[PDB]
C-alpha cells in the first residue's frame, strides 16, 4: 500500500487473497480423502479385535 | 445530484481524482476513494483570464 494508489490497490490484493484462499481450499480437500481411508482401515481392525 | 465549481490552473487539474497526492488535494478539496460521477474541465482563458 505505501507503493502503490489506493484507488486501485484493491485489485493487486485482489490477485493475492484469492490465491492465498484458494491453496487453503486444496489442503482442505486432501484431507478429505485422507480421512476416507483412514476411516476405512479404522473399522477393518474394529472388525479383527 | 451535486455540483461544485471553481477555477484551477492547467498543472493541477490531475489531483480532482481519488488517491491523489499533492498541494491542492491535501489543504483545499479532494474527494473520497469511492467517489462516483466525474468532473468536467474546460478553458476559460477568454473570459476568467
Amino acid at each position: 500500500f505505501s507503493r502503490l494508489d489506493k484507488v486501485e490497490a484493491e485489485v493487486q490484493i485482489d490477485r493475492l487473497i484469492t490465491g492465498r484462499l484458494q491453496s487453503l481450499q486444496t489442503y482442505v480437500t486432501q484431507q478429505l480423502i485422507r480421512a476416507a481411508e483412514i476411516r476405512a482401515s479404522a473399522n477393518l481392525a474394529a472388525t479383527k479385535m | 445530484v451535486y455540483a461544485d465549481s471553481f477555477v484551477i490552473r492547467g498543472d493541477e487539474v490531475r489531483q480532482i481524482a481519488p488517491g491523489q497526492t499533492g498541494n491542492i488535494a491535501d489543504y483545499n478539496y479532494k474527494l473520497p476513494d469511492d467517489f462516483t460521477g466525474c468532473v468536467i474541465a474546460w478553458n476559460s482563458n477568454k473570459l476568467d483570464s
